């Protein structure tokens, strides 16, 4: 795999694809 | 954190994997 | 606003929209 | 859970707020 | 709900989720 | 170009692409 | 309308231009 | 207008709601 | 059709819609 | 990581993620 | 091909790497 | 190439069509 530059909703899409049925938590600063 | 790192710099899928439940 | 079917990556995109800086959990197993 | 409420069934944006932190 | 920073197609996605079956109109400047 | 099924948010994404600065209406009720 | 033409049936990008302003 | 506001500044879902048919 | 400003995954979406069943190749520099 | 169904534009989005600067081919006819 | 492996069936991200250049 | 052109400047759908198989 290659490194990623992900902003906004694109990060959330990547998390969705990486985690699948396990799901994930999305926790920005502030 | 990861949300800022991935946007201001770069991040790997392996780093993202750490945020799965 | 409305009620609709939100599935897969579309569901997490909607959570991102609605939650934003609060962050969110996506936990399909429940 | 969220999939049952929003994918299988239908949900409002206010219901989606239930899964915010 | 939280405030939004939406560019390009991301605005159109947000409109789609907000309006549902009512639909919407997308009208940029110029 | 091609003909394909475009539904939901994918349909409005396609309208954004095709129309751009012209803008567009998405009116599913008709 | 657009859903019938493009989702239920299939449509070209030129047909999609029918719904531009 | 709304398209520019949401991108150059910020906008609310309540403001977006005004563009529904 | 209108001209396009497409970065990241947005280019790949546009290629998908333009090419349909023919598919496409995505070949960035470097 | 996980195994899941990836279809349509979601499949090419995943290829973009996984391949990045390497680029990729999407060839549905095979 | 890729549609059969990943859409019709299921595939891993490593399998998806099979279609990189 | 096309990936950079579309992002740093603009590109047309007709130019994109050249990258179909
Ligand atoms: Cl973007
Ligand atoms: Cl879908
Ligand atoms: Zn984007
Ligand atoms: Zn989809």
């Amino acid at each position: 795999f290659v490194n990623q530059h992900l902003c906004g909703s694109h990060l959330v899409e990547a998390l969705y694809l990486v985690c699948g049925e396990r799901g994930f938590f999305y926790t920005p600063k502030t | 954190g990861i949300v800022e790192q991935c946007c201001t710099s770069i991040c790997s899928l392996y780093q993202l994997e750490n945020y799965c439940n």
